[PDB]
């Protein structure tokens, strides 16, 4: 059992065991803290490959955060699951969704305090559900590092939290303009025709998004030979009309013998426990996925992106990157397709 | 074999040799000469079934059948009478938790009741199978039913109540504002919430403790960590004038060291083959007490009495359909893997077919007496209060059968918050009310929390729930574990104030409500009533369901939409707009003028909080404290000396003054159209004359 | 953590901090001075698992593992040790009812034993995963096992028996001819059958009563209509000198008025969550006694003792794997409608994973101690006999674990009659025998009746079953309810006579068999033995499975084919053909000359019924009554005065006469080659000399 607490400019870094963070966050001026878990109002328990962190919850206490949740802003009375998932045609009160920000802020007596658990696993935030007077956080790992971020203002917590995890990049002003998109706009001449009508009728269009129909058989970094024969012409036309072009880019690399990205990416794809490549299903059909956790895979991908950008593409729209895979679903469909039964959408 | 008896306008028809779920006393069984044809009935005995037929005319109205998620006029539907855990029920779902095999027919303005005393899966086919017929199917080879003569709907209910039992008289606090949740804990949080509620101006009569207070859901136990000091909790709540109502299920955990399991041995339900019926419920593996047996009832009364002796004020009986989860869990274990969606068959939650009971010493199948299970459990629980020499009795039950009114209040179960639910709840509580169960209500704010998308937790809807139930006998706010906090103290000031005023208004009218409760326990008259109860001769009244009568005098048309006003249908006669004093002529449609459309009918006397009094027209009324008030042309008589604070007199003719007992003359002030007020603030020995 | 102790050729290896299913006493255990590598073992502790590895050479033999439906040399298979109701088991099916986690390695003629004292799902991968390795996986984070030095296989078993417990000494009648069925009833039919059997010349030692004698399968009850007079049935059988053995299952019916259920309360098995483990067995809904507890064992001993006091002579423990049918029945209730075939999974009949027990005060999961359940039930049952002051003990068990030999006989369960089964049964009983469980047998005639096509009920096969089991310790005929009547008295004269002679021959050899039983209870030597037990240095012996040794002197090669004679493999040394007197040189293959291929090895002494005595060569032998007989050159000594009827002497050298105690002379008669008989009919103070 290991428990170390560090402090630094209003941020307490609590270390349970020997954590292996999804990503490491720089905490420069970190110095050993004399603050105890008890003064911090926290209780910790290490069990079967799990860490449970408890905090009390008062009747008037407010709990906010947890990112993208289809629930009321004050999170009380619910057990939230932090696990990126393709939510489909999501409805309210559906959980989890596409994004997982393991951060919640407590506002007690007007004072805000943040709690950030740096684990990208299936973290559970039980906010006054299991125990009406408690916030119970379960991290499915034997070790974990989390942060108690002092306020007192909610803005103070976010400033410190942002300092810790990274400042938002500064995008260009046109990124906040009016964007038109569809799944999908094509062929290329129709894209320009629509932009013209929009502009002619008084709509200031900052950019147009191109969905998966622009690709050749949904293959990343390719142009459909019939719908987009002249990408250079398309791009010049949009730029002459001062309109940006944003292209969707998925994460699936088609398992194709003559598909360049598949051949150049070899060696940098995700694998399964037994050693083979993880082969799944996505838009392109049979697909493999780049292991973005590796520095070299990231380099290979940046190159692909850079090259794609050099044509004059202005933005990148990353989709299905939960990451999502359809092999299991298609598998169920292939075996029980005959049965006049209704599958449960899990 | 057919035998017909008659007595005080009640015909008891016996087919074959019936073995009733329960026996109802007949003052004097006198043989009758009336024939089935004179009663307009046809009877057929078939394969272990009895089919009773009655004609059904186009204008004939059929009401009753208790708790049904349908329009009050029951025509064009085949109803099933079988207690079942309805889950997150929606409208038009059948059957539900309660089964009252009683329906009333109103033909040519004349009411006649039909009560089939069978707790089996009785089928009421109301003009569905045969457009011109009401076909009742009892799945037993024998049966006893009653034809209850009217002519008024009230006459039928009086006779029916006389037959099955008068509603017990609960304490006044049972009609107060109750807060509840699934669940409130630990104990300190319970007290903290009560304090905030009281500190912010909410008069809380009692708090309900749901299953989280138990130790592993074991009945009659306190959770060792959440409720370490029950005596302290109880003292604290009482110290704050708050009653404590604890939920009590029907499942006894099959536990080697669980006292109730060991002491109850020998009194549990069995299956055909002789073993105990072992099922699944909150505690896990469980057995169930056979409440049809006297010794079991006595054993339970003792456990209840023991539980009440700590200072617990009320018992909340839940899951007593009776419900069991062994079959559902069973299906889930085998097809757990399979990526398929199951059909939610509610009947799967009932007791399996091989369960048996011992009724009056005779061994009988569960399916023949099922619906009466909650009746007997409530009976045993009531006996528990008697054993504790407890005069103030409060028992809430989810399920029921004819006669349940003798022992308990009934709430509409796990409703889903939504605008449509406002109308549904009205149909449910009125359905129960017109069927002999007076003390009813629904969960204010809706039970369902956030486990599915179709749940509306908006605050204006919550306010409308509080407003809807304004005059319901049972006024409780309850919410599922994952639901947002619905206590008024957590609402923004704007909405908090609205709830606060509504609750204060309910307490202002509490004396009237409780007086009607007394009336219910004495005559069997329901407290809240559908309009056709008071105006059964007007066919239009059978289509009005978003309005209800409170007692015989008050009409309430709750706003069940997002509008600021609504159209209000007024029955024949004159109606006094409680809020602006305007007197409108009945049998018309008007637009409401206040957020709470309240009207008093000519010929009303309403007792208000603080000994206030409102008199309009001539009528005779009995207050909850037995004081009778009779108003006439220009005189108000009192059966005994009573103190009177403010007196409000609605009158189209000007009132200049009143004289108390032919001596002290009091000045009257006209506060608004047709409204005259008089500060009396004194005891009135016997009468008041108006001038 | 690793610790190794040693004592008298036994190394106790302790990994981590083990919590044994049962603790075996180790006398003067001293810290060992032999490392793991010197023991040729490799150990690895992983995810709650301990893996022990040993090398495996091409010529190395691996025997043991108890009841396995495989060849005696266990190589090339991954065995699972988990008691399970195997159903209508076929060959190569694994696992079965009994789990003895012991295997013996014979390398270069030297035997070494390996006993892993874990009653969990131990895996013995014998050269399957790794061709040159024996990998043992214990699903626990800790474990204690023993390396038992030989060098003889007999040495290993002696030490192993010393460690886990000497076989109890049963009465001689326990080895007699037993008739049984599922089931014999009513009581008058039981006596009628016994009379016909005795009248026709069959000496019946006892009759077994199956579950039909109980009232609704309730333990310790008599069926009110089939067995109205149990006391009369008992006296009738005893008057005929026939013992009564009653089956007793492990399921306690969950019945409100069933005494054992009420008195056992508090001592039943539970599930992790705290409730009682409620399952399904013959009685229907049932609970099971937690035999791992001392108080449960005393409670059970009391019921057994009480049951024995009526005059019941033996207890037949069945379904004690332990088996439960709740899962299997659950699947049928849910997938009943589907016209598909369920995959027959025998593991579904074990206790579910959430069942827990209290072993030595510690709460443990069923899967960790499962296999020892029958051991503890047998222990409690044995205690029941002690409580009754019953010295003649007879207990039959279906399941078992190391140490089960202390308390019970074991039969091979529900076998299917067929010619192939003859060989299978031999492997099964020899597997048990070489693994420390001496008193074993199979159902003569096969258990399965006629519920499937692959059942051979031919009469000549039935005769071969009787012949096959001729020298098995347990000799019982048992049949399923729908099977044809297999009692000899229902056979045509031709076959009836054959069975009669075989049974008479068994009784003729009973004194020898019982003497070996005494040997088993004193030294832990098995009664029937595979040939490699006596000739472990000859690799050929590990492939001979249709032959077995009875004690150390008799070799029996039963005819398990349709042929009239078979080939018989004879081990090294000289062998005497019991029927024709021919003496053949060992390590050869000869053709049988009789239906019952029997041979005596040079150096044998065999006590026969009626004080007969056969002596061939030089050797020493303790008769069951303690009388020791030593034969030398031309002299036979006796440890004490004993009576001798007929004396048969086999010798290649002519014998003309014998002298009794140096005085009296008796004429000898050469009946056949190498065979000389002498009718002594008198007591012999100390010796006999031959001239």
């Amino acid at each position: 059992r290991i428990l170390k607490i560090y402090e630094n400019k209003g941020v307490y870094k609590v270390v349970i065991g020997e954590p292996f963070p999804p990503i490491e966050f720089p905490l420069e001026q970190k110095i050993s803290s004399n603050k105890s878990l008890s003064e911090l109002g926290l209780t910790i328990v290490q069990q079967g490959n799990k860490v449970i962190v408890e905090k009390s919850l008062d009747l008037k206490e407010h709990i906010i955060g947890l990112g993208e949740k289809a629930f009321e802003l004050d999170r009380k009375r619910k057990r939230y699951v932090m696990y990126n998932v393709d939510a489909g045609a999501y409805k309210k009160y559906q959980d989890p969704l596409y994004v997982s920000i393991p951060l919640f802020i407590s506002v007690k007596d007007g004072v805000a305090t943040g709690y950030f658990f740096n684990s990208a696993s299936k973290v559970i935030f039980d906010v006054g559900l299991e125990e009406y007077d408690k916030v119970i956080v379960t991290i499915p790992e034997d070790s974990v590092e989390f942060y108690v971020i002092e306020g007192p203002r909610i803005e103070d917590v976010l400033e410190k939290y942002t300092e810790l995890t990274g400042k938002p990049f500064l995008p260009p002003m046109w990124a906040f303009g009016y964007m038109i998109s569809r799944y999908s706009y094509y062929p290329q001449d129709k894209v320009v025709e629509l932009v013209d009508i929009m502009q002619k009728e008084g709509f200031r269009v900052a950019g147009v998004f191109l969905d998966i129909h622009y690709m050749d058989s949904y293959k990343l970094f390719t142009w459909h030979p019939y719908r987009f024969p002249e990408p250079k012409k398309l791009i010049d036309e949009l730029h002459k009309r001062n309109v940006k072009l944003i292209t969707i880019v998925d994460h699936g690399i088609r398992v194709d013998q003559n598909y360049s990205p598949f051949l150049s990416g070899m060696g940098k794809f995700c694998e399964i426990e037994s050693g083979e490549l993880f082969v799944g299903k996505m838009w392109p059909g049979t697909t493999v996925y780049p292991d973005f956790f590796r520095e070299d895979t990231r380099e290979w991908w940046a190159g692909l992106i850079s090259e794609w950008l050099s044509q004059g593409v202005d933005g990148i729209w990353l989709d299905m990157n939960e990451p999502t895979d359809f092999s299991r679903a298609i598998e169920i469909r292939d075996v029980l397709s005959s049965l006049p039964v209704q599958f449960r959408d899990d | 074999i057919l035998k017909i008896y008659e007595n005080k306008g009640v015909y008891k028809v016996v087919i074959g040799e019936p073995f009733p779920p329960i026996e109802f006393p007949l003052e004097q069984k006198i043989s009758s000469n009336k024939s089935l044809s004179e009663l307009g009935l046809t009877i057929v005995q078939q394969g272990n079934k009895v089919i009773v037929e009655k004609s059904l005319d186009l204008k004939e109205h059929i009401i009753g059948l208790g708790e049904k998620a349908f329009e009050l006029d029951r025509k064009r539907k085949r109803y099933v009478m079988y207690n079942v855990d309805a889950g997150a029920y929606k409208k038009y779902q059948d059957p539900l938790y309660v089964s009252i095999p009683l329906f009333i027919s109103v033909k040519d303005g004349v009411a006649t009741g039909y009560f089939f005393n069978s707790a089996s899966k009785v089928i009421f086919d109301v003009g569905l199978e045969e457009y011109d017929k009401v076909i009742v199917t009892i799945p037993e080879d024998s049966v006893e039913f009653y034809v209850i003569e009217g002519p008024r709907i009230e006459d039928v209910l009086e006779k029916y109540t006389e037959l099955t039992g008068k509603p017990f008289l609960p304490p006044m606090w049972a009609f107060g504002y109750m807060i509840s949740r699934y669940s409130y804990y630990p104990q300190d949080k319970v007290v903290e919430l009560v304090d905030i509620m009281q500190k912010e101006g909410f008069r809380v009569a009692g708090v309900f403790l749901d299953i989280h207070y138990m130790d592993s859901y074991k009945l009659f136990t306190w959770h060792p960590y959440r409720f370490p000091e029950p005596k302290k909790l109880i003292d604290e709540l009482h110290k704050r004038n708050v009653k404590l109502i604890t939920i009590v299920d029907h499942g006894i955990r099959v536990d080697q060291n669980y006292s109730p399991f060991l002491s109850g041995m020998g009194k549990f339900c069995e299956i055909e083959s002789g073993e105990l019926f072992v099922g699944k419920m909150w505690p896990g593996t469980t057995v169930y007490p056979d409440f049809f047996r006297e010794d079991t009832r006595e054993w339970w009364a003792g456990l209840i009495s023991e539980w009440l002796s700590q200072g617990v004020d009320g018992i909340w009986l839940d899951m007593n359909e009776p419900t069991d989860f062994s079959r559902a869990i069973e299906i889930r274990d085998v097809l757990s893997s399979l990526p398929v969606q199951f059909r939610d068959d509610r009947l799967v939650t009932t007791f399996p077919d091989n369960v048996v009971h011992y009724l009056r010493g005779k061994r009988v199948k569960h399916e023949k007496v099922r619906n009466a299970y909650p009746l007997y459990e409530a009976m045993a629980t009531f006996k528990g209060f008697r054993t504790s020499h407890r005069n103030e009795i409060f028992i809430l039950s989810r399920a029921g059968y004819a006669g349940i009114q003798r022992y308990a209040f009934i709430w509409t179960g796990d409703n889903t918050p939504s605008w449509d639910d406002l109308k549904l709840q009205l149909q449910l509580v009125l359905g129960l009310s017109i069927s002999g169960v007076p003390f009813v209500g629904c969960d204010i704010g809706g039970f369902q929390g956030r486990n599915f998308a179709e749940i509306d937790n908006s605050m204006d809807l919550l306010v409308k729930y509080y407003a809807l139930a304004l005059f319901f006998p049972f006024y409780r706010s309850h919410k599922a574990t994952d639901g947002i906090d619905t206590e008024p103290v957590f609402l923004p000031d704007y909405y908090k104030e609205k709830v606060k005023e509504i609750v204060e208004l309910r307490y202002k009218f509490l004396p009237y409500i409780y007086s009607l409760a007394l009336e219910a326990s004495e005559k069997g008259h329901p407290v809240i009533r559908p309009l056709f109860y008071e105006f059964q001769d007007d066919d239009d009244m059978y289509r009005i369901e978003d309005e209800y009568m409170v007692g015989k005098y008050l009409l309430y048309a709750p706003i069940v939409s997002k509008e600021e006003s609504r159209l209000v249908t007024l029955p024949r006669g004159k109606w006094y707009n409680y809020w602006n004093g305007e007197i409108i002529n009945g049998k018309s449609v008007v637009k409401s003028t206040h957020e709470l459309p309240i009207y008093l009918r000519e010929g009303s006397i309403i007792p208000l909080e603080g000994d206030e009094l409102i008199v309009y027209g001539e009528t005779s009324f009995k207050r909850y404290d037995n004081a009778e008030i009779t108003s006439s042309s220009n005189e108000i008589k009192f059966s005994r000396e009573i103190y009177v604070s403010k007196l409000t007199i609605t009158s189209e003719k000007p009132v200049s003054k009143i004289i108390v007992d032919d001596s002290k003359e009091i000045q009257v002030e006209k506060t608004m159209q047709n409204t005259y007020v008089a500060k009396i603030n004194q005891k009135i020995r016997g009468k008041i004359n108006l001038e």
